């Protein structure tokens, strides 16, 4: 058995204002197997209303998945996104930048 | 519509 | 133009915790229509998009049906390629299964699919001719000519040629707003200095669907495959999906370089600059 370690995006749905509604991505993907833990953070805390996508895979048969969150951006708040997955000793860490 | 499914135990 | 439909079934062996946890998805194209989970509450095949509820309960008992049966089907052969490698009932295994069907402008048939995968990595598939498979293995060469006895390839083959084209048709005339729609990837330009000698240009395409893109930046016109990053292109949670490519620019050389987006749903090639 070969294990695949995931691919993270972590970006706002459409281009971030101050102020206005926009939604928290995290898209992980490339990872076998699918057992996987997403966590979404404003400022180091755990949210909670996050929902996530359906499981699905691509032609190599590794997996993909995108957990999204209400969330409007200010310019004090910046948010990542935590994973913890089997090929992963630490859980990884990947902040949102605005411009990425 | 999906398959059905019949012909496909390993 | 051309056109697709998809079923991807993940059914994971969980050993200790019950039975195992089995999970289904359908896209036309790039867009999702159908769901099932085993852990879900439901417990019958859900709709996600808004033009496949149209259809009555002729059809959410049938598939819930067609896929249950695929479920069990799928735990049994769980069970046999366990035996298959001599493995131990304490891991927990995975088997994925891919099939569908393309077709073109006219609705003709160009091209069934069917592959199964045994813990990401492939097990049997049946060829483009739905005639013979491909065994990768030797325990896929046991299902194989066990599948060879029983004629698989031909009922794959009627279903392939049969109510995939059919359901895919139905389904691309149905959505007809929602499939075959794009949308021009709206794109824009981004300018980070480093250094007092050296910038980022990042050009963004947003909001586009299909998700095949095509990022190029150039350099007086010649590609540019040196100091650059890609990423993939990600979904954007609402049916259409995000791309952008950087490159680090020497500080008042920007106007040297062009971003150039090349989406289909759109009639001539972009070429941006600072």
């Amino acid at each position: 058995m070969i294990q695949r370690t995931p691919k993270i995006q972590v970006y706002s749905r459409h281009p971030a204002e101050n102020g206005k509604s926009n939604f928290l991505n995290c898209y992980v993907s490339g990872f076998h197997p699918s057992d996987i833990e997403v966590d979404l953070l404003k400022n180091g805390e755990r949210i909670e209303k996050v929902e996530h996508s359906d499981l699905s895979f691509s032609k190599d048969w590794s997996f993909y998945l995108l957990y999204y969150t209400e969330f409007t951006p200010t310019e004090k708040d910046e948010y990542a996104c935590r994973v913890n997955h089997v090929t992963l000793s630490q859980p990884k860490i990947v902040k949102w930048d605005r411009d990425m | 519509a999906q398959d059905i499914y019949r012909a496909s135990y390993y | 133009g051309s056109h697709s439909m998809r079923y991807f079934f993940t059914s994971v062996s969980r050993p200790g915790r019950g039975e195992p946890r089995f999970i289904a998805v359908g896209y036309v194209d790039d867009t999702q229509f159908v769901r099932f989970d085993s852990d879900a509450a439901s417990q019958k095949m859900e709709p996600r998009a808004p033009w496949i509820e149209q259809e009555g309960p002729e059809y959410w008992d049938q598939e819930t049906r067609n896929m249950k049966a695929h479920s069990q089907t799928d735990r049994a052969n769980l069970g046999t390629l366990r035996g298959y490698y001599n493995q131990s009932e304490d891991g927990s295994h995975t088997i994925q299964i891919m099939y569908g069907c393309d077709v073109g402008p006219d609705g003709r048939f160009l091209r069934g699919y069917r592959q199964d995968a045994y813990d990401g990595k492939d097990y049997i598939a049946l060829n483009e001719d739905l005639r013979s498979w491909t065994a990768a293995d030797m325990a896929a060469q046991i299902t194989k000519r066990k599948w060879e006895a029983v004629h698989a390839a031909e009922q794959r083959r009627v279903y392939l040629e049969g109510r995939c084209v059919d359901g895919l048709r139905r389904y691309l005339e149905n959505g007809k707003e929602t499939l075959q729609r794009t949308d021009p990837p709206k794109t824009h330009m981004t300018h980070h200095p480093i250094s007092d000698h050296e910038a980022t240009l990042r050009c963004w395409a947003l909001g586009f669907y299909p998700a095949e893109i095509t990022l190029t930046w150039q350099r007086d016109g010649e590609d540019q495959t040196q100091d650059t990053e890609l990423v993939e292109t990600r979904p954007a949670g609402d049916g259409t999906f995000q791309k952008w490519a950087a490159v680090v620019v020497p500080s008042g050389e920007e106007q040297r370089y062009t971003c150039h987006v090349q989406h289909e749903g759109l009639p001539k090639p972009l070429t941006l600059r600072w």
